[PDB]
């Protein structure tokens, strides 16, 4: 909180927005890049998914709500309809950011983002385990 | 080997030429509409879903298969 002042509201509202926000960013592109963004955004929602899954609840029901929570894309309780709002850490049901809602520090994601992408391009390179 | 697909081309027109008459209201061919129809529902895959964005996306997925079936074949 105090050393990292810049934080992103929500951990799952950031998720399903980035689905759309990248889907839009995908939608703008075409060719492979529209796909090359798409399935990247289709790697996202599992993060709130395993949450409610491990909560013995339906993440699809929960994550589609955040997906359903928008007009354009952002995370606020201000318009919790017209944008994304928060998350429930015991569920994945969006929590009002300031009240029960999630906030995530700035580096938490940009670091979590790239490494998986770093790991993704890694195995992708390797076709040969070849031995004697 | 050449001749028949001409004769087929003749009957193709008279069908959809008369079908251009038959239904006055006409949409762009070649799967043109289904393209945005994917968006429009993947809008609703965004928009409504409690869940069925799966359903809505699965549906919208079925739209552009044909021009994908066409160009790729």
């Amino acid at each position: 909180v105090l050393e990292s002042k810049s934080v992103v509201p929500g951990g799952g509202a950031v998720e399903a927005a980035l689905s759309i926000y990248l889907e839009n960013y995908a939608t703008s592109m075409g060719s492979r890049e529209q796909l090359a963004i798409a399935e990247f955004a289709r790697s996202l929602l599992v993060i709130p998914n395993t949450l409610a899954v491990n909560a013995a609840q339906d993440s699809t029901d929960l994550v589609a709500k955040l997906r359903a929570f928008h007009n354009e894309a952002q995370v606020n309780p201000e318009r919790k309809n017209l944008k994304w709002i928060g998350l429930d850490l015991s569920n994945g049901k969006p929590r009002d950011n300031k009240q029960a809602g999630v906030f995530e520090p700035t580096i938490v994601k940009v670091k979590s983002l790239k490494f998986a992408t770093e790991a993704a391009i890694t195995i992708l390179r390797i076709d040969d385990l070849i031995k004697l | 080997q050449f001749m028949e697909e001409t004769e087929r081309s003749l009957h193709d027109a008279i069908m959809i030429v008369r079908r251009a008459i038959k239904n006055d209201s006409v949409v762009a061919g070649g799967g043109a509409i289904e393209m945005e129809l994917s968006k429009y529902l993947r809008d609703y895959s965004r928009t409504i879903p409690g869940k069925q964005q799966l359903l809505i996306g699965a549906y919208a997925k079925a739209l552009e298969i044909i021009p994908r079936q066409l160009c790729d074949n």
